[PDB]
């Protein structure tokens, strides 16, 4: 988690005139970002405070209220090398894909830098170490290494979806299972 | 599809991007900006840099200025106007970026031709000395001598210093040596137009002879000033051996570096047409006589002024007679097997280099023999160019090229007959020949007066257009070469930074060997076509 | 017709190596009469002369004759490299 | 064209070329007053 500082312009309809500005701008800003991904600054969660707000203007052919304000929104990314709790979900032979419940399943760690004795089997047995192994529903500690950013394809109303994707290297001992200790 | 074929970058950057590409690898960012703009718009003013780009005014400009000055990447000129104040205009300076493209290639010939000594400490010594020269762009003797460690031999590094001045190579820093050839001619043209005390309005054509002849003799003293001067370098105070002036600084030069490779091109032609021994006999002659041989320096008056229609020869042959003068007069009398690292007289091996003249050399005066630097170039450009078409396309493309060069401007009637064999395959490679320029197409109708088809056709001339297409081979080869080498960096940048901090894992060492492989080979490809371009820059 | 242009690809093959060869026009007068398959006339004097004149073969030296020098030698990409043509620029 | 892994000497020349380039990138201390004809540039050349 980290706190970004950004600016933006808000359009509030006549329907919200009965309430207070700060309350109106709040709801609007919530409909703006929320769960949506903000480019290059990481993924955003919620909104914090409101500053710099000034007199809003009006365009001739509408009748609404356009206000340009800046605010600090709470976003998400720990840092380059942080270790954080999670667990795997799905799998094939590439590497394990660890999902942190509460943010996204986007985290995926292929097996390259992992322990020297790891291999996938078609036998439906997930993975094997020369110690032991584990599977889904069990908590996993994973470290961050690499981060990538891409653009988006046009939306199609009724695969390459790497909107926000993080991967890492777990080779340092004591990772992937918390009951090995204690 | 997907544009990955690099059709995007293909069309829009002839010349141009070449320059700011090399300085980007050199420095990058702001450094590429100024030079790249200095090319496109040509002549540039200090204030003018700010207007166009909005380049972070006066912080970058003053920083880049002195940065380009030390390595002399900008041609400097200052003057004034009849109105007042002052103005300073910058030009793209000679080729200084080509020298940055050279680098070790220059130092190569420096190391290689520094022998006649045998395998000494010189290797590790001057490698450190020369690399300090080109990098800083200018070196004063004393401040550099201060960099040398104490309580040791001080003249060990000065064992070869006065030997760096040598004959060619490093010369002194002098004054206006960097200067537009057009401008210095105009600045020197003063005191010529200016000179007459209301003499007499007779024979207006004498103003020609006055200014010209007085300019030529004043031009000669300026160009021969950096060439050979024994004043500074040969200074020999007592209580020591010959030692170069501690005050006056030095700089490298175009003289023997451009000469060394030019001889190689002659050797490659020699070695092809004669034995290995004959190439050596012809080599030992060139090594001694390369000093007073203008060669690469030949025109020297060309850039910066008009030639003529009428007086073109009277200009040209005036140079040709001094190209007759110096080689004939000054150059060595017949020697016998000088030193070297076949007994008696080796002139018999010259006689087999004599009896066979065509295509090249073998010009003789009674009592003295030497190779012309004028008539040698046409047959030098011929061979190499013919070998280019030989390399690129098959054997069929070769034969037809000279077929047009035997006679001139004829139709397919006598061509089909006299060329080789078959019509259809000739028309095939005729289209491949006429594909990119170089034969043009003739201009004339058959009784149609330009009207319509069935008119007669002829294939003719066009040398310079069959030249410049080898000047398009200059940048676009080295471009993608160097570029995708640089793109190989930023892609592996995360790896390289990890490698530098390390100076682990199976797959990390894999991509480490990968880039290094590509690195080596791509520099070997660079120097390859580098030697190919250098011969095509003249005539 | 078709018989023509196919007759010049044979008799000129190995005769080169056996050639200083004096009197360049006699060189034909030699070649013109040989193998008993001999062709006809001086029309072949300027034939193999001014056809084979280029593409290595024999050098051109004065007093009408032919030399030999460099023909004896010939008778004896990961990421981005070469492609050595086109591309305009 | 042609080429390939030829002339180890040239490879050494290539290695040197890379080494010389690295030294320039690392570099930017006197430079003095030399050759400056501009008083405005000479003032900035002091530092």
């Amino acid at each position: 988690f980290i706190l970004s500082k950004i600016a933006d312009l808000v359009r509030i309809p006549p329907d919200q005139f009965h309430r207070d500005t700060i309350s109106a701008i709040t709801h609007q800003l919530n409909n703006k970002f929320a769960n949506k991904i903000i480019p290059n600054v990481g993924l955003c969660i919620t909104i914090y405070d409101l500053l710099t707000v000034e007199e809003g203007q009006l365009k001739p052919g509408d009748g609404s209220s356009y206000i340009n304000v800046t605010f600090r929104a709470v976003v998400f990314k720990p840092f380059l090398g942080e270790i954080v709790t999670g667990w795997i979900s799905k799998c094939t032979a590439e590497g394990i894909k660890v999902s942190l419940l509460g943010i996204f399943d986007d985290i995926f760690i292929p097996q390259n830098m992992l322990f020297e004795g790891c291999y996938y089997t078609p036998e439906e047995s997930a993975w094997i170490w020369p110690k032991l192994y584990f599977d889904v529903n069990e908590k996993i500690r994973f470290r961050i290494e690499r981060e990538v950013f891409v653009d988006v394809k046009p939306k199609s109303p009724k695969e390459k979806p790497p909107a926000y994707a993080l991967l890492g290297s777990c080779q340092t001992d004591g990772m992937g299972l918390v009951s090995w200790w204690e | 599809v997907m544009t990955i074929s690099s059709l995007e970058q293909r069309t829009l950057n002839p010349d141009l991007f070449l320059y700011k590409e090399l300085v980007k690898a050199h420095l990058g960012e702001r450094a590429a900006s100024v030079i790249g703009m200095l090319v496109a718009l040509g002549r540039l003013s200090v204030r003018e840099l700010v207007e166009k780009i909005d380049g972070m005014d006066v912080d970058s400009v003053k920083t880049t200025l002195v940065s380009l000055t030390q390595l002399r990447c900008v041609k400097y000129l200052q003057e004034t106007a009849i109105s007042g104040k002052k103005t300073t205009y910058y030009y793209y300076n000679e080729e200084g970026i080509h020298i940055l493209l050279y680098s070790g290639l220059i130092i190569d010939e420096i190391i290689t031709q520094m022998r006649v000594n045998d395998e000494e400490e010189h290797k590790q010594l001057v490698a450190e000395i020369v690399q300090n020269v080109i990098s800083l762009g200018s070196l004063t003797v004393e401040d550099y001598l201060s960099s040398v460690t104490s309580d040791s031999m001080k003249y060990t590094i000065s064992s070869l210093f006065v030997q760096l001045c040598e004959m060619g190579y490093l010369i002194q820093i002098s004054k206006l040596h960097y200067t537009p050839i057009e401008d210095l001619w105009q600045f020197l043209y003063e005191k010529h137009y200016k000179n007459i005390p209301r003499n007499s309005p007779l024979s207006d054509l004498k103003k020609r002879s006055q200014a010209k002849m007085n300019a030529k003799t004043d031009f000669a003293k300026i160009i021969n000033k950096p060439n050979e001067l024994s004043q500074i370098l040969t200074v020999d105070p007592k209580t020591s051996l010959r030692i170069v002036k501690p005050t006056v600084s030095l700089t490298i030069n175009l003289d023997r570096f451009m000469k060394g490779r030019r001889s190689k091109q002659l050797i490659n032609l020699a070695k092809t047409r004669v034995g290995s021994v004959t190439a050596q006999v012809y080599k030992i002659a060139l090594r001694l006589t390369e000093q007073k041989s203008p060669k690469i320096r030949d025109p020297l008056t060309q850039t910066g002024l008009l030639q003529d229609l009428e007086e073109a020869k009277s200009f040209q042959d005036e140079a040709e007679l001094v190209e007759e003068k110096t080689p004939g007069l000054t150059f060595n009398a017949i020697d016998l097997a000088r030193h070297l690292p076949s007994a008696s007289l080796i002139n018999s091996h010259l006689k087999i280099l004599a009896s066979s003249n065509f295509p090249f050399l073998n010009e003789t005066k009674p009592g003295v023999y030497y190779v012309p630097y004028s008539k040698l170039m046409p047959v030098l450009k011929s061979s190499v160019y013919e070998y280019v078409i030989a390399s690129t396309l098959g054997p069929s493309a070769m034969r037809l090229s000279r077929c047009i060069r035997d006679n001139k401007l004829v139709s397919e009637k006598i061509i089909n007959s006299t060329a080789l064999m078959k019509e259809k395959d000739i028309r095939s490679t005729l289209a491949s020949l006429i594909r990119y320029n170089s034969v043009e197409i003739q201009e004339v109708p058959r009784t149609a007066d330009r009207s319509a088809s069935r008119a007669v056709f002829l294939f003719r001339c066009k040398e310079t257009h069959s030249y410049n297409f080898m000047r398009q081979n200059l940048e676009w080869n080295m471009a993608n070469l160097l570029f995708k080498k640089e793109k190989l960096k930023q892609e592996n940048s995360t790896l390289l930074k990890k490698a530098n901090r390390d100076d682990l894992l199976p797959s990390e060492l894999n991509q480490l060997k990968m880039v290094n492989e590509r690195e080596l080979n791509v520099f070997a490809r660079l120097s390859r076509l580098l030697s190919l371009w250098e011969v095509f820059q003249m005539a | 017709d078709i018989e023509f242009i196919n007759s010049l690809l044979t008799i000129v093959w190995r005769f080169i190596s056996e050639n200083y060869s004096t009197t360049q026009e006699i060189l034909e007068f030699i070649t013109a009469a040989q193998v008993a398959n001999v062709e006809l006339t001086p029309s072949n004097i300027r034939s193999l002369c001014e056809v084979l004149v280029y593409d290595d073969k024999l050098e051109k030296v004065t007093h009408d004759c032919y030399r030999v020098t460099l023909e004896s030698i010939l008778q004896m990409s990961k990421h981005d490299k070469e492609v050595v043509y086109f591309d305009e620029w | 064209p042609i080429n390939g892994p030829i002339t180890n000497k040239e490879r050494s020349l290539a290695v040197k070329y890379i080494n010389f380039g690295k030294t320039v990138k690392d570099g930017p201390x006197x430079x003095x007053x030399x050759x400056x004809x501009x008083x405005x540039x000479x003032x900035x050349x002091x530092x």
